[PDB]
């Protein structure tokens, strides 16, 4: 989601832009910003809701050493979602 | 060791340099290759064996006549004698563990610490802080190839060190180039510095 | 306070020996200036020994008064003989940093320095 | 390998042993890559009991120094003392005593 | 266990025999011929050179290189700013203040290594608990200037976002060692 | 032999520190506190000698906060109150103590939760 | 009949059972002007008259050796006429006097 | 404490309350101390985060959705050990080795509060409190905080 | 001003100043050194080069890690000005070279590179516009440089008004063209100069003391507008200021005068050198129109400089020119020289 | 030619690696000490790995020592290499330089 | 099912041991070679 | 117990009953010789009385310590006598090693052992260099590991960890001169020291 702002830099995963009236503009001049376009705020987003059987459930990130030490949630919540804060997945009850 | 240790202008070149006699390097400190190529022996490794050297046999080479030709054959003959030990410590390897059996000195495995707490906290810890060494103080000589390399650690109970100190073998040895070069000229000068096995990071500490 | 001395007894006999360092660096600054190439005539060299003595005159101490003279007898040795340069002796000209006001006014026109 | 054969006497020769055995250009002999995974022994004291910490706490065994002839708080016919036995003559190296 | 290296001198009173057999090491230097036949051993070898940018050398998965973040499989930057990663990081190289992403998740705004520092020791990939960090098989990324190694978090996700096909083979051979 | 000096033993010229970090200087000797999360009180039992803070500006380029006054991660741990006054008046600096803050002992009974006329009769047990 | 030690610069010093026997002798005689109270008179010859009978007795250097350690002989000599050469500096320097002079001042309790 | 884990079974997960905007409850690491029951009916007067069940379904906090917003209410981040309800707006800026400690005081009401600012490389995350015994008595308001 | 161009910083090499500045003749003689005390101070200092990135490495350091950067133009062209002078709060010009290229001649170099910059400095909205001419170039002088100097002090007037305008003299320092001007005489027999000297009073100057001068121009509430004049002390006079150069420089001394009729056709062929000539028809003009006192103007003093003298910095300028038998002689000896005052 | 009275000035390379120790923990500063004898790197660590290890009176296991010994040999050949060859370079002989080298 | 990297049985021996093995015609081909290539020379 | 590092009893008879030789023989100048856990000796003395037991150290049949290893110096600036000054010596024929410190003010010097051990030529010079402890009768004290200019004794506690001054090059004199520092990054010191002793009974009672 790198849209740009009315000056004309790109807006990281943060609203970091330089001003217009800002000096430290030069050092991209004859040069240009390094700004990733894979935001994960919406790729997480472009993720489907595991609706699993069970109300106490793992997590991790495909491979126990390889990612994601085994946190657990408590899929009461019906209205909300549970993730882990780890990964942004997110998980249902069924009933 | 051929091209090298029967030539004339080798032979020539660094035998009568540098001809510290035995009594005198003590008085200077070399205690690492710099008193064995005098003819002391000496070493920590037969005397101070600190890991796995007491179940090692090799020979550890003497040399009379100290003069930078009878040094760089103890030097080119503990290269043999080592490779001596690589024969064993090739051969006779336990299958063991590899770190501390202690996860508060020695950090969990890597997957140690997803499925359970305490590795995760004490390497959540060790990663930080430390892991609190009790106050005290040591000297551990070790036999690195220039010699006696020391550490004179002081410690508190904090994660952190108080005053570490290095002892560098180098830091004698290069005080040595005052006597050894007397009677010998720029030429041969020149070859004694290499023939104290100087590295200036260990010193210059 | 029934301390032990060094090098001197009380400060009497303790500003001869600075003395006689005084009367070694003033022999031994056009000396320096004929052997490194240096851009300081004379004055501007020796009034800065004179400076650099006029900056610890405060003491009132022999032992310190001991101390001193011996680090100057060392960069004494080291200029002397040319162990040091023209960069480490043309460097207590301070001749770099802007010297800040002493004044208040202008010592908060820039900077938060009591 | 790229040797054929009349060259292999000569390096032989001049050098004066045989090194078309004894040579430092790595070919097949070595490890391969890509070994198969391993399976690491856990160590001792993995054994889920009898194994409290409090029994193999070599950081807390220590104890503060034993002091002697301290001057103002312990104050503590008679033989000679070493601080240790004397180091002697060690061996003579046998299977190579002399090279 | 200690062994003589230099010491022979015994008068056998020398035999005529072993006189020219002394005597033709001398006049004719011969000891010497035996080290120029020893280089002439060696120019009919193969020189062990490689031509570098097409024979770069041989490594191995665990060469730890320019550092890189990498990423879950369905984006979702690794990184959660635990802070034990500068915490341990010994050249003092890393900040990375953090805050709440505004999904409510726990990610950084900023994180930092100055290549200028960064010793390259491995002590943040080993760290991390989550293999956010790591230390890639990069050793050409040599620069022309100063401000081209301060490497915040654009130039390390993507990087990241670059090196991640070749990152996983070596992790997946590595994480039963460690 | 001995020698007979009443000075104040000063120490400011032995040391480098050139005239800013004498006088233009604070100094502060105390007790750290207790990390209130925490009920450990360890990190106490010491006298460490912090100094006063000063300008950490921004870096235009990085973010980083950068500094001139080196003489600003300072601490220095002694084990009483004696020892440290005794040490800044040394080296010039001016010192600014603050004295210990030891709690009260406090009569604390398992009882009085559970009174009949009194009013710490506490529920959720 | 020691051709050539392994040490260098130790010459080989011959006529051993002599000088290591002038040297203890005239450790007795330096001795003897200190106190009978001072503990280093009381321990040195201890030592000396050791190793003065290890000499006295056995005429052999090899197995000599194996009785004084301190092998290679002329290694002891050095020795022998070195502990000769403190005594003296013992003698002018007094430390068997009282208990030390100015004690220290809460100085090694180390855990800081 | 241990090294190891002989636990291999399964966990369990609380679930997570919405108490207000400056308590951020995580209590699936909370574990039962009661120091924060005993706060709220002993020094603030409130009465309202009951221990509701037994055994390990116990779990602290409300029956119901409530909102624990009262005047030293900040405190019970600060008194519960475990960082189950910890500060919300200080979140996730700092972690407390990074910071710098140093010790001043409250201002904002007459009472001249002690307190400990803590920083982080020229900035302000946290505004913690000293213990002093005439002074609060270990413990600060929301407001300066 | 706006957050970042605060000042918050002490003295400088990592601190700030708000004068994000830039120097436009930055890879020859004077900009070296204004660099140096922008950069020193703590100051982004945008650097544009025509050139080759060898000759601005000198450039590289002198700067604080992110307040050094470069970039390319000409002056040729639009869109190459409008990007070095757009985030600018100072601008400063010193541009100049001495003689005619193929390409830009004097008027192209003195008149149209201050307009186009000044103009497109105008349009970004920037506050200072530092410039420096020369001084004695009021007008009908004998030159044509300084015919062309003072166009361009009203060219730059009439396009962006409210600027500095610095008149300085004839500058010396190391790697001068000045000093190592008549220093370079001594390749031939002798010194061809004008009257045997006289009838050419100079007062030069320093130019740390010129460069002390424009930094601190850049950040007074003064000098809106106010033009300058950086001469400096000791108003010496030719003949005697030569003569001080070969007393100091011991090679030797004669004069072999000559009228301009012929001194001012060997520079015409000298001139004749694709190069950098060793001189022009107006190089040996210069040092022949360089004549004034000073009346009315601000000048140093009352910017921030105490100006240096000429009998203290000569060692540094003049060493390398002396032979071994001289190369250590102590400006205690050499016979300081005669000063003017008219 | 004939060289009457040295007097070198070590001290060109101190960095101060006694000071920032102080500032470190053991597992912090365990890289310090291949720079010291930046030769022999194993045998430094060999050393610091040791004098941590008797505060703690902690012994590491078996293969560890076996291993730690055998890199401690083998840094033992990283160096007689690095002074045979660096002692003949001053002295003419270039080439066992480069045979090694490559070894 | 553990394999952490143990050696098999024995790996056989190394060959740290020195040996240059003496070579040349001795001491009387050498002069006899070079007197006769002398003579030779003369005659 | 196999992760503990067995405390091996009988070298820790060895050193103690030879401490209570060094001191009986020797009551003058010597306080509290100690040994710890790790079988390793401490002989802390007078620094009046350095030579007469560094002499004696090298010159005695049964304490032939003839080889000099370091001499440090730390500093603890809660005490008047902040510079403790530790030798550690080597016998080649016992096979032991023993630990001889002194203490010292800021001025209050220490008598060298240049005449005694050589090796301590240079390991006083860095100490003066390093703290600044002056020593009596020494050939040549100067620096070694410090520039020629440094005012100041940097491993002293009071000194910061990146000094007063660094260096640059200066275009305008041609030279690497220094004005004062300015730092991009301002090292984090982090508050890494727990609570809770680690160590009762081992500890400070008030
Ligand atoms: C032109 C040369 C470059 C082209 C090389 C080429 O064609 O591809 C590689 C091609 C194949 O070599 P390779 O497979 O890489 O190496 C195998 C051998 O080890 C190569 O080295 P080797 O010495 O081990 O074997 C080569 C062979 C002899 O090789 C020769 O041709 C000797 C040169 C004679 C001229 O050796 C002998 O059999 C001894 C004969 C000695 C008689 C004297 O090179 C050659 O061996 C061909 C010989 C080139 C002759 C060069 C003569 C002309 C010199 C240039 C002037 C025009
Ligand atoms: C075809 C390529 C030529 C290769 C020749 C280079 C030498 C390599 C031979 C192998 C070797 O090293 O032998 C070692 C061997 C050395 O072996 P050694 O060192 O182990 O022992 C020698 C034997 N003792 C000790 C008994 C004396 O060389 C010899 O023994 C004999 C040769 C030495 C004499 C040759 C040099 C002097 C001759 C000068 C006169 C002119 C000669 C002709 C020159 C032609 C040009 C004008
Ligand atoms: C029949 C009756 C009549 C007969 C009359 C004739 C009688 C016989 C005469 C015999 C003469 C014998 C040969 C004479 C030359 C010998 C010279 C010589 O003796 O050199 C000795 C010298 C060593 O001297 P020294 O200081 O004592 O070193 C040993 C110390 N332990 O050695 C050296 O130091 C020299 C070392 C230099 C090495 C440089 C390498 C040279 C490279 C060789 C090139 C190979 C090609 C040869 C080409 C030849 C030219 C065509
Ligand atoms: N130094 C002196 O002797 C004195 C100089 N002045 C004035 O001071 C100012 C500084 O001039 P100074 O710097 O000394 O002379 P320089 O010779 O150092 O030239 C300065 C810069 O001008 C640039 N330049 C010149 N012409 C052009 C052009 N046509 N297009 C692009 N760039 C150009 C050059 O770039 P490049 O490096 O690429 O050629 C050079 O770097 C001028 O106004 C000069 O007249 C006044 C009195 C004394
Ligand atoms: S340890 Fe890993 S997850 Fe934590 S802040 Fe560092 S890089 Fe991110
Ligand atoms: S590899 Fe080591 S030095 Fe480099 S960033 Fe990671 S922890 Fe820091
Ligand atoms: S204080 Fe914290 S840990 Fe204790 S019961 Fe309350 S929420 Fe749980
Ligand atoms: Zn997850």
């Amino acid at each position: 989601g790198v849209q740009v702002s009315p000056s004309g830099e790109k807006i990281t995963h943060t609203g970091q832009v330089y001003d217009e009236k800002d000096y430290r503009r030069v050092r991209f001049v004859d040069r240009q910003k390094e700004v990733n376009e894979n935001f994960a705020i919406d790729l997480i987003a472009q993720q489907p809701v595991n609706e699993v059987e069970h109300r106490i459930i793992a997590c991790d990130g495909g491979g126990g050493a390889l990612g994601h030490p085994k946190v657990y949630i408590n899929l009461d919540k019906e209205t909300k979602t549970g993730t882990c804060g780890y990964c942004g997945l997110q998980f249902k009850q069924h009933h | 060791e051929e091209m090298l240790t029967n030539n004339r202008i080798w032979r020539n070149r660094t035998v009568d340099i540098g001809v510290v006699t035995a009594e005198d390097a003590l008085n200077y400190g070399f205690s690492g290759v710099m008193l064995r190529g005098s003819g002391i022996q000496w070493d920590l490794r037969k005397t101070q064996p600190y890991d796995v050297y007491d179940q090692v046999e090799f020979d550890v080479p003497i040399g009379s006549r100290g003069d930078c030709y009878d040094r760089y054959l103890c030097r080119v003959e503990e290269m043999r004698q080592s490779l001596r030990i690589i024969e064993q410590c090739l051969n006779k390897m336990p299958p063991g563990e590899i770190k501390v059996d202690d996860a508060k000195v020695s950090p969990p495995k890597r997957a140690e610490m997803k499925t359970s707490m305490e590795s995760l906290i004490h390497h959540f810890k060790l990663y930080t802080e430390g892991y609190q060494v009790p106050p005290g103080a040591t000297y551990t000589a070790i036999e690195a190839p220039k010699g006696e390399f020391g550490v004179y650690l002081v410690s508190d109970g904090s994660s952190r060190p108080y005053r570490c100190k290095i002892k560098a073998p180098g830091f004698a040895h290069l005080a040595g180039l005052d006597k050894m070069s007397k009677g010998h000229m720029l030429a041969d000068v020149v070859a004694i510095i290499g023939t104290q096995d100087i590295v200036f990071g260990e010193i210059d500490r | 306070t029934s301390v032990k001395p060094i090098f001197s007894r009380d400060l009497n006999e303790a500003k001869r020996r600075v003395r006689e360092l005084y009367r070694a660096w003033y022999r031994e600054v056009p000396n320096t200036v004929h052997l490194m190439q240096l851009d300081i005539t004379v004055k501007q060299g020796r009034d800065k020994v004179r400076e650099m003595f006029m900056k610890n005159a405060h003491v009132t101490d022999p032992r310190v008064v001991d101390l001193l003279v011996i680090k100057g007898k060392m960069e004494l040795q080291e200029t002397i003989k040319v162990w040091k340069q023209r960069t480490h002796v043309m460097r207590f000209f301070h001749e770099t940093e802007t010297p800040r006001p002493k004044d208040f006014l202008s010592k908060f026109y820039m900077g938060h320095d009591p | 390998a790229s040797a054929t054969r009349v060259i292999q006497k000569l390096r032989n020769w001049a050098s004066g042993q045989d090194l078309q055995a004894k040579l430092q250009l790595r070919y097949q002999e070595i490890a391969k890559r890509t070994q198969p995974p391993p399976k690491l022994p856990v160590g001792p004291s993995h054994k889920l009991s009898n194994n409290y910490y409090c029994t193999r706490d070599g950081r807390r065994e220590v104890v503060p120094p034993s002091i002697i002839m301290s001057s103002q708080k312990a104050l503590v016919e008679k033989k000679a003392v070493t601080p240790a036995p004397p180091m002697k003559r060690w061996e003579l190296s046998k299977d190579q005593p002399y090279l | 266990t200690y062994k003589y290296v230099n010491k022979k001198e015994q008068e056998s009173e020398v035999d005529m025999k072993s006189a020219t057999d002394n005597a033709a090491r001398i006049l004719m230097w011969t000891e010497l011929i035996r080290g120029l036949g020893m280089t002439l051993s060696y120019l009919f070898r193969e020189p062990a050179t490689i031509n570098y940018p097409f024979e770069k050398g041989p490594l191995s998965p665990r060469f730890r290189g320019e550092h890189a973040l990498r990423r879950y499989p369905s984006g979702e930057e690794r990184c959660i700013a635990c802070k034990l990663c500068e915490a341990i990081c010994p050249a003092q190289a890393i900040t990375i203040e953090a805050e709440p992403r505004a999904d409510g998740s726990r990610r950084t705004t900023r994180y930092d290594i100055d290549m200028t520092k960064c010793i390259y020791c491995g002590f943040c990939q080993e760290a991390c608990p989550v293999d956010a960090i790591v230390e890639g098989p990069n050793f050409e990324f040599s620069t022309e200037t100063h401000e081209e190694l301060l490497y915040n978090k654009e130039k390390l996700l993507n990087n990241g976002d670059k090196w991640e096909a070749e990152i996983a083979a070596n992790i997946q051979a590595d994480y039963l060692y460690r | 032999q001995l020698i007979t000096v009443d000075e104040k033993l000063d120490i400011t010229t032995l040391t480098g520190v050139p005239e800013e970090h004498i006088k233009t200087r604070k100094v502060r000797i105390f007790v750290p506190a207790r990390n209130n999360m925490q009920s450990g009180v360890n990190n106490t039992k010491k006298w460490k000698m912090e100094f006063d803070t000063r300008e950490r500006w921004e870096n235009p380029l990085m973010g980083w906060a950068s500094t001139a006054d080196p003489l600003s991660n300072m601490v220095l741990t002694f084990s009483a109150k004696e020892d440290a006054i005794a040490f800044a008046e040394k080296n010039g600096w001016s010192y600014d103590v603050e004295e210990k803050k030891v709690p009260k002992p406090k009569s604390k009974s398992y009882g009085a939760n559970f009174s009949w006329n009194k009013r710490t009769r506490v529920s959720t047990k | 009949l020691k051709k050539t030690t392994g040490l260098v610069g130790l010459a080989v010093c011959d006529t051993p059972h002599e000088r290591l026997t002038i040297l203890y002798t005239k450790t007795l005689d330096i001795l003897k002007h200190f106190p009978k109270h001072a503990a280093y008179r009381k321990y040195t010859e201890q030592i000396t008259n050791e190793k003065l009978d290890m000499v006295k007795a056995e005429p052999d250097v090899k197995k000599l050796e194996a009785l004084l350690q301190g092998g290679e002989v002329e290694e002891v000599i050095l020795q022998a006429e070195k502990e000769l050469s403190l005594a003296r500096k013992m003698l002018k320097w007094k430390p068997w006097e009282p208990l030390v002079e100015e004690p220290p001042a809460n100085q090694w309790k180390w855990p800081i | 404490g241990s090294d190891r884990s002989r636990f291999l079974e399964g966990k369990r997960a609380v679930e997570d309350k919405n108490i207000g905007p400056l308590v951020k409850t995580i209590m699936t690491r909370c574990i039962q101390c009661t120091r924060c029951i005993r706060f709220a009916s002993e020094i603030a007067g409130v009465d309202d985060l009951g221990t509701t069940g037994r055994g390990n379904d116990m779990q602290v906090g409300t029956y119901i959705e409530k909102m624990f917003m009262s005047e030293l209410s900040g405190n019970v981040i600060d008194i519960c050990p475990v960082g189950a309800l910890t500060s919300k707006p200080y979140a996730f800026t700092a972690r407390p080795w990074e910071t710098r400690k140093t010790e001043s005081i409250d201002v904002m009401d007459a009472v001249g509060s002690n307190i400990v600012v803590s920083t982080r490389t020229g900035e302000v995350m946290r505004i913690l409190p000293r213990m002093h015994e005439d002074i609060n008595e270990e413990w600060i308001s929301d407001k300066t905080r | 001003l706006h957050h970042a161009v605060i000042p918050h910083g002490k003295g400088g090499r990592s601190s700030v100043s708000g004068v994000v500045a830039t120097v436009f003749g930055a890879t020859g003689f004077l900009g070296r050194y204004v660099v140096n005390h922008l950069g020193r101070m703590g100051s982004q200092v945008i650097i544009p080069y025509r050139c080759d990135v060898y000759d601005i490495m000198h450039l590289r350091l002198m700067g604080d890690l992110g307040q050094l950067t470069f970039l390319e133009w000409d002056a040729r062209d639009k869109d190459s000005i409008r990007k070095a002078v757009q985030h600018s709060n100072v601008v400063i010009n010193l541009i100049g070279r001495e003689w005619e290229t193929r390409n830009f001649d004097f008027e192209d170099v003195f008149v149209n590179i201050p307009r186009a910059i000044a103009q497109a400095s105008k349009e970004a909205g920037v506050e200072r516009f530092i410039h420096v001419s020369h001084l004695n170039a009021s007008m009908k002088s004998s030159s044509k440089s300084l015919r062309s100097k003072a166009v361009g002090e009203k060219e730059v007037r009439s396009v962006f008004p409210e600027a500095i305008i610095i008149r300085p003299s004839d500058i010396f320092g190391r790697e001068d063209r000045f000093l190592n001007h008549f220093a370079n005489y001594r390749w031939f027999l002798a010194v061809p100069l004008v009257s045997l000297g006289f009838k050419t009073v100079k007062q030069p100057v320093y130019v740390a003391d010129v460069s002390k001068g424009i930094v601190n121009a850049t950040k007074d509430p003064d000098a809106v507008g106010k033009t300058f004049a950086f001469t400096g002390p000791n108003r010496y006079l030719l003949f005697h200021l030569v003569k001080y150069i070969f007393g100091m420089t011991h090679r030797t001394f004669i004069p072999y005068p000559l009228p301009l009729f012929v001194y001012s056709w060997i520079g015409k062929l000298f001139g004749l050198s694709p190069f950098e000539p060793w001189t022009t028809k107006d190089k040996v003009e210069r040092i022949h129109i360089s004549d004034v006192m000073p009346t009315d103007l601000p000048g140093l003093e009352d910017l921030g400089v105490q100006p240096t003298p000429l009998e203290l910095k000569s060692i540094e300028v003049l060493r390398r020119h002396r032979t071994y038998r001289w190369l250590s002689s102590e400006i205690e000896e050499t016979k300081p020289a005669k000063t003017v005052n008219y | 030619e004939m060289v009457r009275k040295c007097d070198p000035h070590i001290g060109l390379l101190h960095r101060g690696t006694e000071k920032l120790i102080e500032y470190k923990t053991y597992l912090q500063a365990l890289p310090y000490f291949d720079r010291l004898d930046y030769v022999s790197m194993m045998c430094n660590e060999q050393a610091y790995s040791i004098a941590v290890e008797k505060l703690l009176n902690i012994q590491p296991p078996p293969r560890a020592q076996w291993i730690r010994v055998l890199f401690g040999e083998i840094t033992r050949i990283l160096n007689h290499i690095m002074a045979v060859t660096t002692h003949a370079l001053d002295i003419g002989a270039m080439t066992p330089f480069f045979w090694m080298f490559e070894e | 099912v553990k394999q952490d990297m143990p050696p098999p049985g024995g790996y056989g021996p190394i060959d740290y041991k020195r040996n240059l093995p003496r070579r040349g015609l001795s001491g009387y081909s050498m002069f006899a070679v070079g007197i006769g290539a002398l003579i030779f020379g003369y005659w | 117990r196999p992760t503990v590092r067995p405390r091996s009893d009988v070298t820790h008879k060895q050193l103690s009953a030879f401490g209570e030789y060094v001191a009986e023989i020797l009551p003058k100048y010597v306080q509290q010789v100690q040994v710890s856990c790790l079988d390793e000796l401490e002989i802390c003395i007078h620094p009046d009385g350095v030579i007469p037991t560094l002499t004696f150290l090298r010159d005695h049949t049964n304490a032939q310590f003839k080889s000099l290893a370091d001499l440090t110096a730390v500093d603890v600036p809660t005490r008047q006598n902040r510079f403790e000054i530790v030798y550690n010596l080597l016998s080649l024929r016992f096979n032991s090693r023993i630990r001889v410190k002194t203490y010292a003010d800021e001025l209050t010097p220490i008598d060298s052992i240049v005449s005694v051990h050589i090796a301590a030529n240079w390991y006083e010079r860095e100490v003066w260099d390093m703290f600044g402890v002056f020593f009596f009768n020494h050939p040549d004290l100067r620096r070694i590991l410090t520039d020629y200019g440094f005012e100041g004794h940097p491993f002293r506690k009071d000194f910061p960890l990146t000094g007063y001054v660094e260096l640059r090059y200066d275009d305008e004199v041609k030279r690497v001169v220094a004005e004062p520092v300015e730092l991009a990054q301002e090292f984090r010191k982090f508050d890494l020291n727990s609570p809770w002793e680690a160590f009762p009974a081992y500890r400070q009672p008030p």
